[PDB]
């Protein structure tokens, strides 16, 4: 029955190029209209193109018009999406789907997609900055202190406190994949502001990929 | 440009009905579709031409529309109905669209998010960079919305929010980061991170001091 399979997605750098492919089975590709819809990690679905069965018409989203070009081979039941002049923002998962034939043109069957990453991210180490409040949140019974493990690559990062001693109140958040292909994550340990100026709070960030280990002692 | 204004999140109890909307200026002239996308899975068609319904989509998924608002009504909510739903249609001269999407959650005791806001460390500032960190903890169901404010004015340039994460206590964790330049951080007089979850809105603020 109906089945769509992407491929070609991979990891490339800005400006570079890449050509995705979508091969279908279970139906006559030549009888339908095809589209590519992409989705950046954790974001909505964004429409890219539509291509008429006889290929006489090709429609592209402003964001990609000029750099991306759709093509097909109804004989080889294949759709193709050649992307050139890559941008970071083009990074997302590329889905090719069969465009339905009723109502305006929504698709009906989507392939699982092929992931397209695009960065120059090499192997930076994390910078570690102290996370403490100004004067308002400092005047509580139990404020929070933490370490900002900014701009690193690639995952994962290990955070701890007082070389493993402190465990309660600790909350190491999941890393955020900033635009510049580099990860960042925070780690806060909630503690009483009473015995705050007597005890020591030191996170121990570990980033083997970079062979880095940092120890920042945060003070109130 | 144009928008399929779609509520970011929606939650319902196992067995009850759920209703997702999708506003739009041209919806009265164009059809509306609905797709279901389960985490890390290709989207799936559930509604077409406003009310059509595929022969694999259970009858409880009822598409409808009128004027400038299409509505995907899912009755007898199931645990499997937990996923992202997007509406589709197009502009006033054929170019296809997609709504922001909506998150559909099910059941466990509902909880409000623990928001904490941090200003840029004087240290990172010395590095000619500023970064406001907004940690969102212990919320349920796992769906939140993060908007940043520059002195009560909104801003989008420089925001990177994470995808709700499951903590060990079966509640969710989220983090949002607003990157400024040492100059902007001092430019304004207050930056605020507002995390709205289930109609509820927690808004912590910080200012250069
Ligand atoms: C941006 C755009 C996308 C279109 N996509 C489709 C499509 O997927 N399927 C279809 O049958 N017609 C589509 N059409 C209509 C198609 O171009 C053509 O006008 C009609 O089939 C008339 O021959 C589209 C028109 C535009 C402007």
């Amino acid at each position: 029955e109906v089945q769509l399979v992407e491929s070609g997605g991979g990891l490339v750098q800005p400006g570079e190029s890449l050509k995705l492919s979508c091969t279908a089975s279970g139906f006559s590709l030549s009888n339908y209209y095809m589209t590519w819809v992409r989705q950046a990690p954790g974001k909505g679905l964004e429409w890219v193109t539509n291509i008429r069965p006889d290929e006489t018409e090709k429609f592209y989203s402003d964001s990609v018009k000029g750099r991306f070009t759709v093509s097909r081979d109804n004989a080889r039941n294949s759709l193709f999406n050649s992307m050139s002049l890559q941008r970071v923002e083009d990074t997302a998962t590329y889905y090719c789907a069969r465009v339905s034939d009723f109502g305006d043109y929504g698709p009906d069957f989507w392939g699982q997609g092929t992931l397209v990453s695009v960065t120059s991210a090499s192997t930076k180490g994390p910078s570690v900055f102290p996370l403490a409040p100004c004067s308002r949140s400092t005047s509580e019974s139990t404020a929070a202190l933490g370490c900002l493990v900014k701009d690193y690559f690639p995952e994962p990062v290990t955070v701890s406190w007082n070389s493993g001693a402190l465990t309660s109140g600790v909350h190491t958040f999941p890393a955020v994949l900033q635009s510049s292909g580099l990860y960042s994550l925070s780690s806060v340990v909630t503690v009483p502001s009473s015995s705050l100026g007597t005890k020591t709070y030191t996170c121990n960030v570990n980033h083997k990929p970079s062979n880095t280990k940092v120890d920042k002692k945060v003070e109130p | 440009s144009y928008e399929l204004k779609q509520p970011p999140s929606v939650s319902v109890s196992p067995g009850q009905t759920a209703r997702i909307t999708c506003s739009g200026d041209v919806l009265p002239k164009k059809y509306a579709y609905w797709y279901q996308e389960r985490s890390g899975q290709a989207p799936v068609l559930v509604v077409y031409e406003d009310s059509g319904r595929p022969s694999e989509i259970p009858e409880r998924f009822s598409g409808s529309s009128s004027g400038t608002k299409a509505t995907l009504t899912i009755s007898g909510a199931q645990v499997e109905d937990e996923a992202d739903y997007y509406c589709y249609s197009d502009i006033s001269n054929g170019y296809p669209l997609f709504g922001g999407g909506t998150k559909l959650s099910v059941g466990q005791p509902k909880a409000a998010p623990s928001v904490t806001l941090f200003p840029p460390s004087s240290e990172e500032l010395q590095a000619n960079k500023a970064t406001l960190v907004c940690l969102i903890s212990d919320f349920y169901p796992g769906a939140v919305t993060v908007a940043w404010k520059a002195d009560s004015s909104p801003i989008k340039a420089g925001v990177e929010t994470t995808t709700p994460s499951k903590q060990s206590n079966n509640k969710y964790a989220a983090s949002s980061y607003l990157s400024l330049t040492p100059e902007q951080w001092k430019s304004h007089r207050s930056y605020s991170c507002q995390v709205t979850h289930e109609g509820s809105t927690v808004e912590k603020t910080v200012a250069p001091t």
